[PDB]
């Protein structure tokens, strides 16, 4: 019912985070995680999920680089951003839903983390 | 108002109902999250548990009336069915012990159910004006059960597990008896004939036996539920030969057929209409975020408020009809719901679930909780017989017609399976509105057959 997020920060173009999501009382197992993150100056967007039974739903702009998880004994969602590109800058929350289904759009879900921000740089070493 | 047994009775059903329809609101999800079983997977084999469940039925009130006693009999079902629900709760140390264990609760519930309403209808002088009242009250005691249970058991398996919540079920059993046997003094000469005469060793080993090869035929059926298919099958097939060799029971065949129906819809509330609220339904209403599996609430809900108000306010084969049309419409608003009102991501207002749910509550108000009684007008041994195997074929009809709306796990975009919901509940729409105009054209004549 309240999802504590980690494992934001500040990143390079190219490079990789993973957040993790898990919660208090409920046990996670019967809920669908969805990551959602909002840019400055943009609404929330649903970026990745997984449901209580192990499927999975993507964005299109992220197929390919990110990765959601989940490990029901630690009772943990993880999403694994790679390749990680700047206008992947967002926060990052993430929304738990009982059963199966991954809604697009934040009113289907009822539990939120408070949000984690991640940055990418464009930084790179000087040639 | 009442006798003072009114009030014992009332809560041992109370907290028996609330025990069964703890498990019975968590068991299709219990069977896809805990045990792997696919949804259609699942929807079958509750199919299965509920025909056991109610055809078992018939046996309790032989048992009460002409081997043990009813209070005998309420003291021996109380205890198999909380021995059934500590054996469910064990079930997750032991994952091999789930089907015996359902089986137990069956043959329990089987040696229960007729019991207490048999009881009930004992504290009354034979005439006595409060009668309806009481049985309307009974009811409703069973409704408030369901109502606790249907609500607070999901949010307790998803909060502290599944054993915690089937030994609640079981500890709601216990207390049952403790009230039981605290009030005994109420009902010292209320009973059945055996009651009264020593108990017979020999009829309770009859019992005890009959009960434990019953409880392993249940597991068997259960987990091959392709062999209750023909059981059921040739079964039905043959006792119709029988009932048709051997015409007021004409009557009683055709609100029998009619009776199924309703029951291959009302099993549609723990399975498909549950994943429905599940996978296509807002998880909030008035702003407060619920479990969607308590949605299956809704329906004793609807019944406790209207009991007494339809108490307050043709005949039986008119009563039936709208029933009949109340169902029609409860799955015709389902599918209305999922065509035309959802949102673009798929999800519908749980205030169109409400609505199904106060349409097929007025169908169990016209229909089941007025069929067997004059059932009984019109009639015997023979048709309770028959009767229970055609809600028990029902109830397995209904797990498959529910298959039609399984979701495979990998999917998670609602547009995929609300039109799948929405197919296969118009489709039960409009089949249940030509059952119930057919039913209204037979009206006239099946009412003169009842004179
Ligand atoms: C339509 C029938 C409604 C059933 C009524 C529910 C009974 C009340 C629940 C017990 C007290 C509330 O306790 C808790 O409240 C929060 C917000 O209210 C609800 O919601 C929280 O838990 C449930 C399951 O545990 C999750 O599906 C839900 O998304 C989560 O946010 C739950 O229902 C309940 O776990
Ligand atoms: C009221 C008297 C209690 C009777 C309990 C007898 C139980 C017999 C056990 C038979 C084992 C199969
Ligand atoms: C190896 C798992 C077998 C489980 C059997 C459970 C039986 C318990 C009887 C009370
Ligand atoms: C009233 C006592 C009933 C005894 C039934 C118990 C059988 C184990
Ligand atoms: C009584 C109707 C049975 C139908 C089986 C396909």
């Amino acid at each position: 019912v309240q999802l504590v997020e980690s494992g934001g920060g500040l990143v390079q173009a190219g490079g990789s985070l993973r957040l993790s999501c898990a919660a208090s009382g409920p046990t996670l197992s019967n809920y669908a995680v969805g990551w959602f993150r909002q840019a400055p100056g943009k609404e929330r967007e649903f970026v990745a999920g997984i449901n209580w039974s192990s499927g999975l739903r993507y964005k299109d702009v992220v197929k390919g680089r990110f990765t959601v998880s989940r490990d029901n004994v630690k009772d943990t969602v993880y999403l694994q951003m790679n390749s990680l590109k700047p206008e992947d800058t967002a926060v990052y929350y993430c929304a738990a839903r009982f059963g199966g289904m991954l809604p697009l759009q934040p009113s289907g879900y009822a539990n939120w983390g408070q949000g984690t921000q991640v940055t990418v740089s464009s930084h790179h070493h000087h040639h | 108002q009442q006798p003072r047994p009114f009030f014992m009775i009332f809560f041992v059903e109370l907290w028996e109902r609330f025990g069964y329809y703890g498990v019975q609101g968590v068991l299709a999800v219990f069977f896809v999250k805990q045990l792997g079983f696919s949804q259609e997977q699942a929807f079958v084999t509750f199919g299965a548990f509920a025909a056991l469940v109610y055809g078992l039925i018939s046996i309790g009130g032989y048992v009460g009336d002409h081997l043990l006693g009813t209070k005998r009999t309420i003291v021996l079902g109380a205890l198999v069915l909380a021995i059934g629900y500590f054996m469910t709760g064990m079930s997750l140390l032991k994952p091999d012990l789930i089907f015996i264990a359902l089986g137990t609760i069956a043959v329990g519930n089987g040696l229960f159910k007729a019991n207490p309403a048999s009881l009930l209808s004992k504290c009354y002088p034979p005439k006595d004006p409060r009668l309806d009242g009481a049985f309307t009250l009974f009811y409703m005691s069973i409704n408030i059960g369901s109502l606790i249970a249907l609500s607070l058991a999901p949010v307790i398996a998803d909060r502290f597990g599944y054993s915690v919540t089937y030994n609640l079920c079981g500890a709601g059993l216990i207390i049952a008896l403790l009230v039981y046997i605290a009030c005994r003094g109420m009902v010292k000469d209320i009973g059945s004939e055996p009651d009264f005469r020593p108990m017979s060793f020999s009829k309770l080993l009859y019992v005890l036996l009959g009960s434990v090869v019953m409880i392993f035929v249940c597991a068997w059926l259960m987990h091959n539920v392709e062999v209750a298919n023909l059981v059921l099958i040739v079964l039905s097939i043959v006792v119709t030969i029988i009932f048709f060799r051997q015409n007021k029971m004409f009557v009683a065949f055709v609100l029998m057929l009619e009776a199924v129906v309703f029951y291959i819809l009302y099993a549609q509330m723990p399975t498909s209409l549950n994943f429905f609220a599940i996978n296509n339904v807002h998880h909030e209403i008035l702003g407060f975020s619920i479990n969607p599996v308590s949605f299956q609430a809704l329906n004793p809900f609807w019944v406790v408020l209207a009991s007494p108000i339809l108490a307050g306010i043709l005949s039986m084969p008119m009563k039936f009809t709208l029933g009949m049309f109340m169902c029609s419409l409860g799955f015709l608003t389902a599918a209305a719901a999922g065509m035309w009102f959802a949102d673009a991501q798929g999800l519908t207002s749980p205030w169109f679930i409400v609505l199904v749910y106060l349409f097929q509550s007025l169908g169990e108000l016209f229909i089941s909780a007025l069929g067997l009684a004059m059932i009984a007008a019109l009639v015997m041994g023979f048709i309770l017989g028959m009767w229970f195997l055609t809600q028990a074929a029902a109830f397995l009809l209904g797990g498959y017609v529910a298959t039609f709306t399984a979701v495979p796990d990998n999917i998670t975009d609602p547009l995929e399976t609300l039109p799948v919901y929405t197919n296969v509940f118009g489709k039960i729409g409009l089949v249940t509105l030509g059952v119930a105009v057919v039913m209204l054209l037979m009206v006239p004549w099946l009412k003169r057959m009842i004179a």
